[PDB]
């Protein structure tokens, strides 16, 4: 009942999430998810990105390969658990396991 | 954890060619999915895990239970979306695992 | 399925019900059972159609005698709402003359 | 008239007709999917896309390989044939054409429904609707994102009023969810198209009329199924159960009490063209389900009225069937696209 | 098939022949069949916790009425030797199930008396879920062996296009251990056979001259092949695409057809094998369960006649299978037969003034 | 409501407004307020009105066993000053407003009848204000 998990994801991805049942409006009635697209600036997506990071009861975060590779010093500059930020992969972007920041803290151990 | 990972990428190959019978059979849903978003079906309560001397952060998936918009307008699409919303039931849960 | 006496009375002059004011004649035709089971769905199934359920008359008579005075007391209490109909009314007229 | 078409007839529409016949060359066949299958890559399916009809047509366009652009193009090809067909026609296609304008005209009016909910100008919807509904009209823009506005908004000039008069007003749009709202004003364009069909007899009626009698049953029945289980009441199923089917002399009673899936199999063995394709409908990893069955039987009636060529469905029969074209092609490239080979032919083909 | 059972107060001792064959109370002029049920005596218990135990009892036998007709529509659904429509007389434990509901035997040494009735019900739940979920398991393996059986007939139903040719063409056909070269299977239909065994020279440059040998002929498309160049099989394909000319890559092997084949032949014998066998268990869960569901119907029957009547046990019940199309007679008669019985209190709708409960198909 | 182009009209009344505010909240105590309910001189304070008192601080009226609320009885039993009168009964109806064991306490006491007696007093205005505490012990009774 506390957190509620977050999207950040082109529209078949968050489609399928919002399908999954995840998304509530909040006190300024906000939507829970974004929509990325080709035609989708860099700025807004930092910017909404820090928006749902600084609404704490989000809690769980829901990004790709690509979009947090746009911003990757915004998203690497992010270190703490409660927070958590998760890197899935794509249809339009299958995972790359070198690139991840839990695995980036983990780097060395093979 | 690279093994659960590789699994949730098999899991969502599955949910995209869903997605994919999706799109195929009913046409175009995506818009009303993306509009009407009002409040949320699946919430996290908050919890911690004395693994150790410490203590580490831990979730828990909670079925909230709100109603499921219902597709009967658009060519009757009622057993195909049930079907994707069933996969991404799963892959919610997994996730929350996950994370 | 209930096989125990029937405690028969009748009201006259029916006042109006309290919540919407029919003058409509009532009677009481009760039994008691000793079922937990039928105290529950006996009980859903009058509140169902209708049913007035808020007391429990007892017969050792000292509730007898605190619901006579609390009757007793049932007229000052009208008075005092007579009093209040008095003030809302006197307040009335006086300023409905300017 | 009287039952004597073919000196009113060909002089008021063979000027369409034979201009649609010769469009429809376009529309592939099974030896151009023995070909199209065997490319095992987006590029040389764009090439057997393009070597047909759809003469680069995704030309300056989508440099990167993909699947979306497709489908836009192809739809963007549909929607401007229709209306370079729409705009030589004359008054009886007008109507029908017209009718077929309000089939997406409906699913454009309930997008615009919560619009007012969420508070929205009309110009950021505009791409978000499909084009068929443009609505070149007075008021069209700027619905001031209060409901008493959309609805004398859509009453002003929008041709739908005529029919939403009937069935629907300002203060039922506030009180029912927008599904009901939708599957309420299809319903009553649908049983108005029926009687219009059948008013205009001939031909036309004697080839449409089992098509949307088809439809009637078919949305009865997939209905039913799809709503035994759900927050919906029995009195709203009836409210949407179509009314001009096979099934409405007899059967639409049985489908409001035909709970289960099975019961609805039973009340399908009530109308035998039907029980067909409820056999299959199998629901197992390998075929097809009930939905496909129904889809395929509307392509089967589409052919049969096909059969024919003096008729106004060589602008029905005809959009549905490219309809039917695209969702083919647009199945194969999604799945190309994605190298899943199990379910490459799970499509509906065109003769 | 539709039974009828009817209980009264049993004012006289008379009643133990009215049971029977009584004239004045007697259905249909004594015509329809009546036999006493077989009645035993049980303890009362409770009364105040009867009513739920009565009414939770009656939730139970609509559940192991599911239960029962569920087990009866998947014996039908095995659709051999046993069907709703043909094969239906599948006795009641080896009698026929009218000889055994009018010879119904009523036993101790399963059910003790002694205990609580809803002890006695609760076992019969146990026993009833634990052949409910048998049969779930049964249901889902059996099933999955007969659609294996189906799913490998579906690789063995369709044209050559999709049906493998392991008992059609030869390890030989193509070039076993071939130098930079491929036979590739371009499958031409019967309208154009004639044209690729000229056009073969053409249709690619780098390849084998004299590859027109073809090697089979069937109804939809004749098999065939060529031998060429394995960057010119784009080549070829392409070139040949256009002439009506399929392609089509078979790959022979005998070890992995032969172990399908031979796995085809072990499911198809196992599944006899276990097929017989799974009709025994289905008829032997089945007989249990209805034994177990008349016992706890007569249960149910005997708890609401306890209820009604008296604080003695003096109870008499009956049988009944009235004549087909005279039962309103019979509703209007024993509505007066029974009605003395009550003669105050009990409209009527389904609270009669006598004790009935339907038993069917 | 009034606006004005001098900036320091408005300064001066914000500064007025907010000193004013907090002159009415050092004002109201409730220590002083029960110093002057004991003293035997009462007056209209505007602690009366002030519903966060009686929302919250009302259960302080309770005194060692209601100490207080038995000297204000004792007030309104001698005591023939109108104003104290009516302003002893407003404060005991607004403490009732709040407290169910209160009220229990007042109907042991007998205080009800005292504000019947009060319902009849020489001045009509502290006839309702009596009325209007007798309403305040209406609550279910």
């Amino acid at each position: 009942r506390g957190k509620l998990i977050a999207v950040i994801g082109d529209e078949d991805t968050v489609t399928g999430f919002l399908l999954g049942g995840i998304g509530e409006l909040n006190k300024n009635r906000h939507p829970n998810f974004l929509v990325v697209e080709k035609d989708t600036t860099i700025n807004e997506i930092e910017d909404t990105f820090r928006q749902f990071l600084n609404r704490d009861d989000i809690g769980i975060i829901l990004i790709n390969q690509y979009i947090a590779e746009m911003v990757r010093h915004a998203l690497d500059a992010h270190q703490r658990s409660i927070p958590a930020v998760l890197e899935i992969p794509s249809k339009e972007h299958p995972y790359d396991a070198a690139k991840d920041s839990i695995l980036r803290r983990a780097k060395g151990m093979f | 954890i690279i093994e659960t990972k590789m699994l949730m990428g098999e899991v969502m190959r599955e949910a995209a060619f869903s997605l994919a019978e999706a799109k195929f059979t009913a046409g175009d849903f995506s818009t009303t999915v993306i509009q009407n978003v009002n409040k949320a079906q699946v919430k996290i309560r908050a919890k911690k895990d004395n693994v150790a001397g410490v203590t580490l952060p831990v979730f828990e998936h909670y079925h909230e239970g709100t109603d499921s918009y219902e597709l009967t307008g658009l060519a009757r699409g009622g057993e195909q979306l049930a079907k994707l919303k069933r996969n991404y039931a799963k892959a919610v849960e997994l996730l929350v695992e996950l994370a | 399925r209930g096989n125990v006496f029937l405690r028969q009375a009748e009201i006259e002059n029916p006042l109006e019900d309290p919540v919407t004011g029919d003058y409509v004649h009532k009677s009481v035709f009760i039994i008691f059972f000793q079922g937990d089971q039928l105290k529950n769905r006996v009980k859903k199934i009058c509140e169902g159609f209708r049913a007035s359920l808020y007391p429990c008359p007892e017969t050792p008579q000292e509730r007898k005698e605190m619901a006579s005075g609390v009757n007793t007391r049932i007229d000052d209490l009208q008075m005092v709402l007579n009093q209040t109909e008095d003030h809302r009314q006197r307040v009335l007229q006086a300023a409905a003359k300017n | 008239m009287s039952f004597f078409p073919e000196l009113y007839f060909n002089v008021d529409n063979g000027y369409l007709e034979g201009l649609v016949r010769g469009l429809k060359a376009g529309v592939l066949s099974q030896a151009d999917y023995l070909n199209l299958v065997q490319c095992e890559t987006l590029e040389d399916l764009k090439l057997h896309l393009q070597s047909t009809d759809y003469g680069n047509f995704l030309a300056n366009e989508a440099s990167p390989l993909t699947v979306s652009v497709i489908d836009d193009k192809l739809k963007e090809k549909m929607v401007v044939e229709f209306r370079h067909m729409r705009n030589h026609a004359y008054e009886p296609l007008a109507s029908f054409l017209d009718f077929i304008t309000y089939s997406y005209m409906i699913d454009n009016v309930i997008l615009l429904i919560t619009g007012t909910l969420h508070q929205r100008s009309i110009a950021e919807l505009v791409p978000k609707c499909h084009p068929l509904g443009s609505f070149e009209q007075m008021e069209a823009v700027n619905i001031a994102q209060t409901p008493a506005e959309l609805y004398n908004a859509i009453l002003v000039d929008t041709p739908l009023a005529a029919f939403f008069q009937d069935c629907i007003s300002e203060q039922d749009l506030d009180e029912m969810n927008i599904e009901i709202i939708r599957n309420t004003l299809y319903k009553a364009y649908l049983e108005s198209f029926y009687k219009f069909c059948t008013l205009l007899g001939g031909t036309t009626a004697d080839a449409m009329c089992p098509i949307l009698e088809f439809e009637a049953d078919r949305r009865a029945f997939i209905i039913t199924i799809n709503s035994f289980g759900t927050e919906l009441s029995k009195e709203d199923r009836a409210k949407l159960f179509p009314h001009c089917g096979r099934l409405y002399p007899e059967g639409l009673a049985q489908l409001a009490r035909a709970d289960d899936y099975e019961q609805v199999k039973n009340v399908a063995d009530y109308y035998p063209e039907y029980k067909l394709l409820f056999e299959g409908a199998g629901s197992n990893p390998g075929d097809k389900t009930l939905e496909d069955r129904f889809f395929e039987h509307e392509v089967k009636l589409n052919k049969l009225a096909f059969l024919n060529q003096f008729h106004f469905g060589v602008f029905y029969a005809f959009v549905k069937l490219k309809e039917q074209e695209c969702r083919n092609i647009v199945w194969i490239a999604e799945c190309i696209a994605q190298r899943h080979r199990a379910k490459i032919d799970n499509y509906i083909p065109i003769f | 098939t539709e039974f009828w059972l009817i209980s009264a107060p049993g004012e006289k001792t008379c009643q133990q022949t009215w049971e029977k064959l009584h004239a004045a109370t007697t259905k249909n002029n004594n015509l329809a069949v009546s036999s006493k049920f077989n009645i035993p005596d049980l303890k009362v218990g409770t009364l105040d916790v009867l009513v739920g135990l009565s009414d939770e009892l009656a939730k139970l036998d609509a559940f192991v009425e599911g239960v029962v007709k569920k087990v009866a529509q998947y014996m039908a659904d095995v659709l051999e030797d046993s069907k709703d429509k043909v094969q239906e007389n599948l006795l009641a434990s080896g009698v026929d199930l009218v000889t055994y509901i009018t010879r119904f035997q009523w036993d101790m040494a399963k059910y003790p008396i002694k205990q609580s009735l809803k002890n006695i019900s609760e076992i019969i739940a146990k026993g009833v879920t634990q052949i409910d979920n048998d049969l779930k398991s049964r249901a889902s393996a059996y099933n999955n062996l007969k659609g294996n059986l189906q799913n490998l007939e579906r690789k063995n139903a369709g044209s050559l296009l999709t049906r493998s040719l392991a008992e059609i063409v030869k390890k030989d056909d193509f070039v076993l251990d071939s130098e930079y070269l491929v036979t590739l299977l371009v499958v031409v239909p019967k309208l154009n056979h004639n044209d690729w065994i000229k056009q073969y020279e053409t249709l690619a440059e780098m390849v084998v001259p004299r590859s027109s040998n073809v090697l089979s002929e069937d109804q939809d498309s004749y098999l065939c092949n060529v031998t060429l160049f394995r960057k010119a099989v784009d080549d070829f394909r392409h070139k040949a695409r256009e002439n009506k000319f399929i392609v089509r890559d078979f790959q022979y092997n005998e070890e992995e057809m032969k172990a399908d084949k031979e796995e085809m032949t072990r499911l198809s014998t196992d599944k006899k094998k276990q097929f017989g066998p799974l009709v025994r268990w289905l008829k032997v869960n089945f007989s249990e369960a209805f034994i177990a569901w008349i016992h706890i119907k007569a249960l149910r029957v005997f708890v609401e006649s306890v209820l009604r009547y008296g604080l003695p046990v003096n109870f008499q019940a009956m049988l009944l299978q009235p004549n087909k199309k005279s039962v309103k007679k019979l509703r209007e008669v024993l509505h007066e037969l029974y009605k003395h019985l009550d003669s105050s209190a009990a409209s009527q709708q389904e609270y009669y003034p006598y004790v009935y409960y339907k038993i069917d198909c | 409501q009034q606006k004005y182009d001098d900036e320091d009209i408005s300064e001066d009344i914000k500064f007025l407004l907010e000193k004013l505010g907090e002159s009415v909240q050092d004002l109201s105590s409730f220590d002083e307020y029960s110093s002057e309910l004991k003293s035997g001189r009462l007056e209209w304070s505007p602690v009366h009105k002030s519903e966060k008192f009686w929302r919250e601080n009302a259960v302080r009226l309770n005194e060692k066993n209601y100490e207080l609320l038995k000297i204000l009885t004792k007030l309104l039993e001698v005591s023939d000053d109108p104003q104290v009168l009516a302003v002893a009964a407003h404060d005991v109806g607004e403490y009732v407003r709040h407290y169910p064991r209160g009220k229990r306490v007042i109907e042991q006491l007998g205080g009800k009848q005292l504000v019947m007696n009060h319902m009849h007093h020489e001045d009509q205005q502290v006839r309702y204000n009596a009325l209007l505490a007798v309403q305040k012990l209406m609550v279910h009774n």
